[PDB]
């Protein structure tokens, strides 16, 4: 039925109608998060894409409808479920895999077992 | 728990 | 005079004020005025990315992380998290994100 994100997808999100962008058609995106979390909260956490890269660290460099670039460190919460969300194809596993690795950097935690 | 919104985004905030 | 720049597991609050957990390291936080971080909210429901900071007055919602131009914005310091909180924080995202994980579903 309906299509649920799952990590890899490339999709296509509205500009938020009440944030002002003055940018035509959607919003590219890349899915971070796994098909059972996005399915079962409606939510999912992806990075945005842009059609200009610029050379900034973060970017991730999209080969393949549309030239792109990811960026990494631009991760949010996406409700997919209440504001949709589109399949206009899928990353490349080096593309989703970079992507990931710049991330950790971010948030990248200590080397021991523990509950979570 | 509301989906958290950050009003107007900022600087280098692309959304 | 000087900022304030947030550091890893600093609680700022961020004029939106909203407080929110940084995650990023102070270099990254530094140079670029934005930092990874995860908002709080005021209560409990039971949601699994829930963690509660101990212990008066603070309850972070690790699945909302989100890079916020601290410096454009205004953040102020309200403390810093304990190193478990902060590492529980980061180990909900990791399962979500986390490189480590990834090849556990493709």
């Amino acid at each position: 039925s309906r299509y649920v994100p799952d990590m890899g997808d490339l999709i296509w999100v509205d500009f938020d109608p009440t944030k002002g962008s003055a940018q035509a058609g959607h919003r590219p995106a890349v899915v971070l998060s796994p098909f059972m979390y996005n399915n079962k909260t409606g939510m999912c956490l992806c990075v945005p894409c842009t059609t200009q890269s610029k050379g900034y660290p973060f970017e991730v460099v999209l080969s393949g409808e549309r030239d792109g670039v990811a960026l990494a460190d631009q991760v949010k919460s996406i409700a997919w479920r209440a504001r949709g969300a589109t399949k206009k194809g899928t990353v490349a596993p080096e593309e989703l895999q970079l992507i990931k690795a710049k991330i950790n950097v971010l948030i990248g935690l200590s080397h021991h077992h523990h509950h979570h | 728990h509301e989906n958290i919104d950050w009003g107007e985004p900022k600087d280098k905030e692309v959304w």
